RNA sequence: CAGCACUGAUUGCGGUCGAGGUAGCUUGAUG
C-alpha cells in the first residue's frame, strides 16, 4: 500500500529573500507546504525523502513585482487507501454504532451492521465494547479491516470497513 | 527543447532591450529591499545601484533567449558584453 | 498542489474516471508504468510496513545530520527514540507523521535492513504487481486461502503450493520481538 | 488587483479555444431558472423575484449574496442563468452556414452528396484548412440536386457501384427573411423548411462528415448553430441604474430578454390549448424574431425592432462593433489614470530631455515609492509636509492593504513609515515621464522627459524637440502619462528618452535640429565681419555650463 | 518581378514629394504583400483573412462577424499576437519581452 | 485621458513592453477572475474565504486557476457567451510550434 | 491599415524577420541586418571614373621604376623594388578591386556611388589622422604584408549571422559583400600610403573601430520592425500637400487596394 | 467632425469622405 511517488511543487519567492542562502529557505518552504498535506489525488504526503539533492533548477522572475517562481522537483513518501484494501490497525473509539479503528495517519470506521451477527454491542461496558461468544473488541485490541469504501475530505481521508468477511476480526 | 552552452548561436552582446530590462528588474528588486551585491559608494536611488551592479557584472541573473521554433539559449549577465 | 509527472490533454470531456478496488485498478496516478523525473520509465514503488519505517527514518535522520552540516556557521523503545528524532526535524504540526510512526513502528514485521533485503529478493521473482508484493510482505499469513483471500488479486496468478512456501519462509525470517 | 487573497495559483493565458455552447452545458452552468419576465417588485415590494435578474445570479443594492459567494459587487463577476426556449430557433448570425449546410447535405438521411468515388471530390477533401475545405465542398454540392444511389467507380463508366441511398430530390434553397425555403422540381412545389426539421437533419450528421465540413467533434457540432437553451448574462453585463430609489433604470438588454421571455410563454400556452395549426407559426416567428434581434439588430430585412421612444435598441453585436465599442474601443485603447493635458509653450532654458510641469499638475499626479532604508528619512518628510506644500505626498499605504488619506486622517501629522509600505508622493524634478502630442504616427510622437516643476499653468518644452511631436504654440494641447513601477520607468528612461531619439531610422538621419531664433542667430554671430568684445565674451563663456574656466 | 515592380511603384509615390524613406521599410511592406502567392491587399479583403489568430483580425473592420465564424469552427489562438495579449492585459513578446529573465542561484553565491 | 490605438501602436514600436502592460492594466481595467482547468470559462464560484471552489457542470474543486485580465475583456467574454460563443481560457499550450 | 497589417512582425534572435506565425518575411531584416539608425551616405569610389584614373589610383607594380612606391612612402620601400614574392599579393589586391568594379556596375547601373551603408569610414580615418599627429613628410613603417593582410583579417570579423555551418556561414558573405567593397575601396594599399600617410599604430587603430563600430551597427533581436515600417510609410503620407499622370495620396490608395482599374495605365518601351 | 438636443447626452437625430446599386438604398471610414 504505502507509496513513494515523485512529485514537484512551485513556490513564489519575494525579492527580499534573494540572499546567499536562498536555496536553504526554499527547501524549508517546500517542507512546511507539503509535509502533512492531503489530497485525493495523492493521499497523505508524510515525509520528503532524500533531503540533500532537492532540485530547484533556475528560477524565473515574474514580471510586475520582483518575485521569482521556482519549480521544486522533490520526492516523498505517501499513503493513500483503497476500497477493497486490507489493512490492520488500533481501535480508538466505540459506540452504539460501531467502533473506529486507526490504520496509520488514517482512520477506518466500522458500522454495527457491517460486522458479525453474533457480536453484540455492550452499553454499560467501560470502556465501551462489543462482545462475542469468544471475542472481546474494545479500546486497545488490534483488529484488521477491509476498506469497503474511501471518502476524501478537506485535509484527510476516511473509510467504512467491514470485518464480516472471513479471516478478518481481531488477532 | 533547450540548447547546450556550446553550439550557442545568438549575439554575444546584450540587446538594448535586455539590458534595459535587466536594469529595470534588478532595480525593482533592489527597491523591494532585495540584497545588493556591490559596495554602495553611497548611492541611494535603486536604478543607480542597478547600473553599478551591471557595471561590475555582479547581477545574478540569466537571459533566456527564445527562438522562433520554441527552443532557447541561456546567457548570463556575466557572459554578455555590455558595449552600447 | 504538487503535479504528478504526467500531462494528459484534458480536452473538456473529463468523464470516464473508473472505480477503485484491489482489482489492481488504482487511479490514473499509480500505473505500474510510471515516469521518473530523469525522463525514463520506472516501476511503481510499493512500500510495505516496516520497509517504510526504515526509509522514513533513514532519510529522516540524514536530514538531522545535514540539518547540522549547516549549523556550525525494541517495541516500547524505538517508540521514544523516534519521538525525539521527529521533534528535531519535523514541522511539529505534523500530527499525521507522528501517528504514522507509532503505527509504522508497532505493526512492522521486520527490523534489519538485511532481513528486509531478503524479504525483497525473496518476494521479487513472483512477477506480482508491486501492490501485492507489499501487502504480501506486511500481512501475517499462514494459508494460501488466507492470503489469496485478503489479497484477491492473486487467485490465478500464483500456485497455492509455492505461495505457501513463500509465506512459510516469511514467518521464518520474521524477526522476533 | 481586485484585492483579497486567493489561495489559488496564478498563471497567464496562453491558448484561447473558441467554440459554441451546447444546450446541455448552458444548463449545467446556470444557477437560475429565470421563469418570470418581471424585474423584481414582489408585488411592488423591493427586492427581486426568483425570476429575472437574481433568481440567484449576480447582485444589486450593494449587498453581499452572490450565491453565498458574497464578496459583493466589486469582486463577484457574473453568474450565468438560462431560459429553456419552447421551440428551436436559428442564431441570427449563423443562419448563412445552416443554409450553406443543408445545401451540402441532403435531408431525410443526412449524409454527404459526394464521396471519394467522385474524382473532382477527392482533390477537395485533401485541402487541409477547414476554411477552404468548405468553400470547396459547398461549391460542389449546391449544383448536385439529386441524392444519387449508385456511381460508376474508377473502372468502366459501364460498371455501376453502390453506397448509401434515398434519392429524394435536393431542393434548391433561398433565404426569405429569417427562414428557409426550397422548391422540388411538370411545375414546382414550394414548402417551408421548419426549424425543428433542420435541427434533426443536423443531429444525424456523421462524425467523419462533421470534420470533412469545417467543424470540431467536441467544441462545435453543427447541431448547435440552432439554439435550444438560452444563457442569461448576469446583471454586471446589463447593470441596472437607479435614480436614487423609487425609480427604474433597466438596461436595454434586460428588456429584450424580458421580451423574449414574454414572447416565449405565449408560444407555449398555445401548444397546450386552442392550437389552430397555422396560427402558431405566426407567434413562433415572434420568438425567432426577438431572439434574433437581441443579438443582431441591423438586419437587412428592414424592420429594426424598435423600442418605445423609437430608439432602435442595442443588439449585443452593436457593443463590439467598430470603434467606440468594446474591442476596438475598450480593449485596444483605454481611458487611464495618471494622465494630464494642457497647453504647450516654448522655453529656451530647459535642456532637451526636460519638460516643464506646472505645480498644479505636479501636485496632483503621483508616484508610489516603497519605504526602504535608503529613504525612510526623505520619505517621512514628505508624508509630514502633507499634500498642499509642493514637495510632498498624498497617500500612505500599509502592507495590510488599506489606504491612509493624508488630507484627512487624524494621524496625518503622526505616522512612522514601515520598511515595505508604499508612499504615493508628488512627482518631483527628474521623475521620468512619457510626454506626447496627437496624432501619434511616429515612434517619436511619444517621448520621455525629465520632470522639472515650474509655475504658471503650461507644459514647457525645448524648441528643438518641437518638430518631432510636430507642434507649434498657437494654443496646441499636449499629453503626459506618469510611470508607476521602478521597472516601468527604466523602460522609458532606457529606450524612450529623447537623447536617444536624436537619430531617426525612418530616414537614417537625425530628426532634430536648431530652429527659429537660435538658428537665424547662430549665423549672424558666425560671419567673419562679426566681433565681440571682452565685457561680453566673458558673459558668453559663463553661460556655457561646461566651460573649462579658461578664457 | 512583381515585388520589384510594386516596390518601384511605391517608392515613386514618396519620391515625388522629396520625402525620403530607407529601403527596408517599403521593402518590408512590399514583401509582406508579396510573400504568400502574389498580390495580397492591405485591406479587409486580404491581409485580414490569413491564418493570423482570431482575436487579432478581430480588431479591425469585421469584429463580431469574425468571432462568430471563429467559435463555429472552433479556432485556436497562439497568443503570439501583440494585439492578442493587449486584449488580455499581459506583457507581449515585444522587445523588452522577447525573452525571459532568471536568478541563477549558483552564481548568486560567488557574489559575496 | 485616452491611450488610443495609435498610442498603443507607438509603445509597441519602442518595444516598451512592460510600460504598455502598465497603461493597459494597472492604470485602468485590471481585474481578476477565477477559471477552470477544463471548461475554460469564468464559471468558478470562488468563495475566497473558506476557499471552496467548484465549476459544477465541469464539476471541479481541484484544478482551478486565477488570472489577471482587463475587466473590459472579462465583459467581452461574458458578452460573447450570451451570444452563445465559448472563449476558452487555458493556461498551458498543447499545440506547441 | 499599414499598421494593423504589420503589427506582429519583428526581428528574431536568429536575425530573421518574421511575423506571428513564424513565417519568414525576410531572412535578414533589410537584407543586411543593419539598424536604420547606424547608416550614412557613403560614396563607392571603386565605381566611377575613367579606366585610366583607376589605374593611377589603386595600381601598384613593384616591378617598374615608375609604378612602385617611392621610398619616401613605405620606410622599407627601396628594398622592395623588384621583390617578386610580394607582387603576388600586391597583384591579388588589384585583381580584386577590379572584380569589385564590375560587380558594383551590375548592381547600380546608374553608376550612382553614394549609398546608405554603416560605419562611416571616411571620418574614422580623419580622426585616426589628427589623433596621432601624422606628418605627411616622414615615411611609414607598414609592411606591404601588414596592410594587405590585416584588411583581410578584418573582413573576417564583421559578423552579422553567427551560425556554425555552410548554409549560414554562406549567407554571412552575402550580408556583408557590399560593405567590403567599400572597405577594400578605402583601404587600398596605394591609398593607405600616398593619400593618407598612416603609421602601423594608426592603421591598426582604424581597423579596430571599423570592426567595433560595425558590430554596433547591427540590428537588435527585439525591434518591432513591422510597426516601425508602417508608421515610416504612413507619417510621410500626411505631409503630402498638393509630368501628367496619377500620382500622390490617391495613387498610394490605388496601390494598397490592388485595384485593377488605375486612372493611369501607361507603360514604357525601349 | 456642419449643426440640434426632440426619446435615455457614460447618446439619439443628423452631417462629410469612400464603396457598393434596378433603384423609390446598405453601410466601411468617420466628433
Ligand atoms: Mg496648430
Ligand atoms: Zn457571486
Ligand atoms: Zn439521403
Ligand atoms: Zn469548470
Amino acid at each position: 500500500m504505502f507509496f513513494i511517488k515523485d512529485l514537484s511543487l512551485n513556490i513564489t519567492l519575494h525579492p527580499s529573500f534573494f540572499g546567499p542562502r536562498m536555496k536553504q529557505y526554499l527547501k524549508t518552504k517546500l517542507l512546511e507546504e507539503v509535509e502533512g498535506s492531503c489530497t485525493g489525488k495523492f493521499g497523505y504526503i508524510l515525509c520528503v525523502l532524500d533531503y540533500d539533492n532537492i532540485d530547484i533548477q533556475r528560477g524565473r522572475i515574474l514580471p510586475t513585482d520582483g518575485s521569482a517562481e521556482f519549480n521544486v522537483k522533490y520526492r516523498a513518501v505517501v499513503f493513500k487507501p483503497f476500497k477493497g484494501e486490507v489493512v490492520d490497525g488500533t481501535v480508538v473509539s466505540c459506540s452504539q454504532h460501531g467502533f473506529e479503528v486507526q490504520v496509520g495517519p488514517m482512520k477506518v470506521f466500522v458500522t454495527k451492521h457491517l460486522m458479525p451477527q453474533d457480536l453484540t454491542f455492550n452499553a454499560g461496558s467501560n470502556p465501551p465494547s462489543y462482545q462475542s461468544s469468544e471475542d472481546v473488541i474494545t479500546i486497545k485490541s488490534r483488529i484488521r479491516v477491509k476498506i469497503e469504501g474511501c471518502i476524501s475530505q478537506v485535509s484527510s481521508i476516511h473509510a467504512i470497513g467491514s470485518i464480516k468477511e472471513d479471516y478478518l476480526g481481531a488477532i | 527543447k533547450a540548447i547546450p552552452k556550446d553550439q550557442r548561436a545568438t549575439t554575444p552582446y546584450m540587446t538594448k532591450y535586455e539590458r534595459a530590462r535587466i536594469l529595470g528588474t534588478r532595480a525593482l528588486q533592489i527597491s523591494m529591499n532585495a540584497p545588493v551585491f556591490v559596495d554602495l559608494e553611497g548611492e541611494t536611488d535603486p536604478l543607480r545601484i542597478a547600473m553599478k551592479e551591471l557595471a561590475e557584472k555582479k547581477i545574478p541573473l540569466v537571459i533566456r533567449r527564445y527562438l522562433p521554433d520554441g527552443s532557447f539559449e541561456d546567457w548570463s549577465v556575466e557572459e554578455l558584453i555590455v558595449d552600447l | 498542489s504538487t503535479s504528478t509527472f504526467q500531462t494528459r490533454r484534458r480536452r473538456l470531456k473529463k468523464v470516464e474516471e473508473e472505480e477503485n478496488a484491489a482489482t489492481l485498478q488504482l487511479g490514473q496516478e499509480f500505473q505500474l508504468k510510471q515516469i521518473n523525473h530523469q525522463g525514463e520509465e520506472e516501476e511503481l514503488i510499493a512500500l510495505n510496513l516496516s520497509e517504510a519505517r526504515l526509509v522514513i527514518k533513514e532519510a529522516l535522520v540524514e536530514r538531522r545530520r545535514a540539518f547540522k552540516r549547516s549549523q556550525k556557521k525494541t517495541r516500547e523503545k524505538e517508540l521514544e527514540s523516534i519521538d525525539v528524532l521527529l521533534e528535531q526535524t519535523t514541522g511539529g504540526n505534523n500530527k499525521d507523521l507522528k501517528n504514522t510512526m507509532q503505527y509504522l513502528t508497532n505493526f512492522s514485521r521486520f527490523r534489519d535492513q538485511e532481513t528486509v533485503g531478503a524479504v525483497i529478493q525473496l518476494l521479487k521473482s513472483t512477477g506480482l504487481h508491486p501492490f501485492e508484493v507489499a501487502q504480501l510482505g506486511s500481512l501475517a499469513c499462514d494459508t494460501a486461502d488466507e492470503a489469496k483471500t485478503l489479497i484477491p488479486s492473486l487467485n490465478n496468478k500464483i500456485s497455492d503450493d509455492e505461495l505457501e512456501r513463500i509465506l512459510k519462509e516469511l514467518s521464518n525470517l520474521e524477526t522476533l520481538y | 488587483v481586485g484585492q483579497q487573497y486567493s489561495s489559488a495559483p496564478l498563471r497567464t493565458v496562453k491558448e484561447v479555444q473558441f467554440g459554441l455552447f451546447s444546450p446541455e452545458e448552458v444548463r449545467a452552468i446556470s444557477v437560475a431558472k429565470i421563469r418570470f419576465p418581471e424585474t423584481m417588485d414582489e408585488t411592488q415590494t423591493r427586492a427581486k423575484i426568483g425570476g429575472l435578474n437574481d433568481p440567484r445570479l449576480g447582485s444589486i443594492d450593494r449587498n453581499l449574496k452572490c450565491q453565498t459567494c458574497q464578496e459583493g459587487m466589486n469582486e463577484c463577476p457574473g453568474h450565468f442563468g438560462h431560459i429553456d426556449l419552447a421551440k428551436p430557433v436559428f442564431h441570427v448570425g449563423f443562419i448563412a452556414k445552416i443554409k450553406k449546410v443543408c445545401e451540402c447535405v441532403c435531408m431525410h438521411c443526412g449524409k454527404l452528396l459526394l464521396d471519394e468515388h467522385n474524382e473532382l471530390m477527392r482533390q477537395a477533401l485533401a485541402i487541409k484548412d477547414s476554411k477552404k475545405r468548405f468553400a470547396a465542398i459547398w461549391t460542389l454540392c449546391k449544383t448536385k440536386m439529386v441524392c444519387e444511389t449508385d456511381v460508376p467507380s474508377e473502372d468502366d463508366p459501364t460498371q455501376l457501384v453502390s453506397r448509401g441511398g434515398c434519392g429524394n430530390t435536393q431542393p434548391t434553397i433561398r433565404k426569405d427573411g429569417l427562414k428557409l425555403v426550397g422548391s422540388w422540381k411538370d411545375e414546382p412545389e414550394l414548402r417551408v423548411l421548419s426549424t425543428e426539421e433542420i435541427l434533426n437533419i443536423f443531429k444525424h450528421i456523421s462524425v467523419k462528415d462533421f470534420t470533412s465540413l469545417g467543424f470540431n467533434e467536441v467544441f462545435s457540432r453543427p447541431e448547435w448553430m440552432i439554439l435550444t437553451c438560452l444563457p442569461v448574462p448576469p446583471p454586471p453585463v446589463r447593470p441596472s441604474i437607479s435614480f436614487n430609489e423609487s425609480q427604474r433604470g433597466e438596461d436595454d438588454l434586460t428588456f429584450k430578454l424580458a421580451d423574449i421571455l414574454k414572447a416565449n410563454i405565449s408560444l407555449e400556452t398555445l401548444e397546450h390549448n386552442g392550437a389552430p395549426h397555422h396560427a402558431i407559426e405566426e407567434a413562433e416567428s415572434l420568438l425567432q424574431f426577438h431572439v434574433a434581434t437581441y443579438m443582431d439588430n441591423d438586419i437587412a430585412g428592414q424592420p429594426q425592432a424598435l423600442q418605445k421612444s423609437g430608439r432602435p435598441v442595442k443588439s449585443i453585436r452593436a457593443r463590439l462593433k467598430g470603434k467606440e465599442g468594446r474591442i476596438r474601443g475598450n480593449l485596444m485603447g483605454k481611458r487611464v489614470d495618471f494622465s494630464a493635458r494642457t497647453v504647450i509653450s516654448g522655453d529656451p532654458n530647459l535642456e532637451l530631455d526636460q519638460v516643464g510641469v506646472p505645480k498644479s499638475i505636479a501636485k496632483t499626479l503621483t508616484y508610489p515609492e516603497v519605504v526602504t532604508p535608503y529613504n525612510i528619512d526623505r520619505l517621512t518628510q514628505l508624508v509630514r509636509n502633507g499634500p498642499n506644500e509642493h514637495p510632498g505626498a498624498k497617500y500612505v499605504i500599509r502592507d495590510s492593504g488599506d489606504r491612509i488619506d493624508l488630507r484627512y486622517s487624524k494621524r496625518a501629522g503622526d505616522i512612522q513609515l514601515q520598511y515595505g509600505w508604499k508612499v504615493e508622493r508628488h512627482i518631483m524634478d527628474n521623475d521620468p515621464v512619457l510626454f506626447n502630442r496627437q496624432p501619434s504616427l511616429h515612434k517619436m510622437s511619444m517621448m520621455a522627459h525629465r520632470v522639472k516643476v515650474i509655475p504658471y499653468s503650461t507644459f514647457r518644452l525645448n524648441l528643438s524637440v518641437t518638430s518631432p511631436y510636430n507642434a507649434d504654440f498657437d494654443g496646441d494641447e499636449m499629453n503626459l502619462h506618469v510611470p508607476q513601477s521602478e521597472e516601468t520607468r527604466a523602460e522609458l528612461s532606457q529606450l524612450c528618452a529623447v537623447p536617444l531619439q536624436i537619430v531617426s531610422p525612418q530616414s537614417n538621419k537625425p530628426c532634430m535640429g536648431i530652429v527659429q531664433d537660435t538658428l537665424c542667430g547662430i549665423r549672424k554671430l558666425t560671419l567673419r565681419d562679426t566681433f565681440i568684445e571682452l565685457d561680453q565674451v566673458l558673459n558668453m563663456l559663463y553661460w556655457v555650463p561646461d566651460w573649462d574656466g579658461v578664457i | 518581378a512583381g515585388r520589384a515592380a510594386l516596390y518601384k511603384e511605391v517608392y515613386n509615390v514618396i519620391a515625388s514629394d522629396g520625402s525620403y524613406v530607407n529601403y527596408r521599410h517599403m521593402a518590408l511592406l512590399v514583401d509582406v504583400m508579396t510573400t504568400q502567392g502574389g498580390l495580397t491587399s492591405v485591406t479587409r479583403h486580404g491581409f485580414n483573412r490569413s491564418n493570423t489568430g482570431a482575436l487579432m483580425r478581430c480588431s479591425f473592420e469585421e469584429t463580431v462577424e469574425i468571432l462568430f465564424e471563429a467559435g463555429a469552427s472552433a479556432e485556436l489562438d497562439d497568443c503570439r499576437g501583440v494585439s492578442e495579449n493587449v486584449i488580455l492585459g499581459q506583457m507581449a513578446p515585444i522587445g523588452t519581452g522577447a525573452f525571459d529573465v532568471m536568478i541563477d542561484e549558483e552564481s548568486l553565491v560567488k557574489y559575496m | 485621458l485616452r491611450f488610443g490605438e495609435m498610442e498603443r501602436d507607438c509603445m509597441i514600436a519602442h518595444g516598451a513592453a512592460s510600460f504598455l502592460k502598465e497603461r493597459l492594466m494597472e492604470a485602468s481595467d485590471a481585474f481578476r477572475v477565477h477559471i477552470c482547468g477544463i471548461c475554460g470559462l469564468m464559471t468558478v464560484i470562488a468563495k475566497l474565504n473558506h476557499n471552496q471552489f467548484e465549476c459544477k457542470g465541469c464539476d471541479n474543486k481541484i484544478d482551478i486557476y486565477q488570472i489577471h485580465i482587463p475587466y473590459a475583456a472579462k465583459l467581452l467574454f461574458q458578452e460573447l457567451m450570451a451570444m452563445n460563443i465559448t472563449p476558452r481560457l487555458y493556461t498551458d499550450r498543447s499545440r506547441d510550434f | 491599415r499599414l499598421v494593423k497589417a504589420l503589427e506582429d512582425i519583428m526581428v528574431h534572435y536568429d536575425n530573421t524577420t518574421r511575423n506571428s506565425l513564424g513565417n519568414v518575411i525576410q531572412f535578414i531584416y533589410g537584407e543586411d541586418g543593419m539598424d536604420a539608425a547606424h547608416i550614412e551616405k557613403q560614396s563607392l569610389d571603386t565605381i566611377g571614373g575613367s579606366d585610366a584614373a583607376f589605374e593611377k589610383r589603386y595600381r601598384v607594380d613593384l616591378l617598374n621604376t615608375d609604378h612602385t612606391l617611392d621610398p619616401s612612402l613605405l620606410e622599407s620601400g627601396s628594398e622592395i623594388l623588384g621583390d617578386l614574392k610580394l607582387q603576388v599579393l600586391l597583384d591579388e589586391e588589384y585583381k580584386q578591386l577590379v572584380k569589385d568594379r564590375k560587380f558594383l556596375r551590375e548592381v547600380f547601373v546608374d553608376g550612382e556611388a553614394n549609398w546608405p551603408l554603416p560605419v562611416n569610414i571616411r571620418r574614422i580615418i580623419q580622426n585616426a589622422q589628427q589623433t596621432f599627429h601624422i606628418d605627411h613628410t616622414k615615411p611609414s613603417d607598414l609592411t606591404i604584408k601588414d596592410i594587405v593582410l590585416g584588411v583581410k583579417d578584418l573582413q573576417e570579423n564583421l559578423l552579422v549571422l553567427r551560425g556554425k555551418n555552410e548554409i549560414i556561414q554562406n549567407a554571412q558573405r552575402d550580408a556583408v559583400t557590399l560593405f567590403c567593397c567599400l572597405l577594400r575601396s578605402r583601404l587600398a594599399t596605394r591609398r593607405v600610403l600616398q593619400e593618407y600617410r598612416l603609421t602601423k599604430q594608426a592603421f591598426d587603430w582604424v581597423l579596430s573601430n571599423i570592426e567595433a563600430q560595425f558590430l554596433r551597427s547591427v540590428v537588435h533581436p527585439g525591434e518591432m520592425v513591422g510597426v516601425l515600417a508602417a508608421q515610416s510609410i504612413g507619417e510621410p503620407a500626411t505631409q503630402m500637400t498638393l509630368k501628367k499622370v496619377t500620382s500622390g495620396v490617391p495613387r498610394l490608395k490605388e496601390i494598397l487596394n490592388v485595384a485593377k482599374n488605375m486612372k493611369t495605365p501607361s507603360l514604357t518601351v525601349y
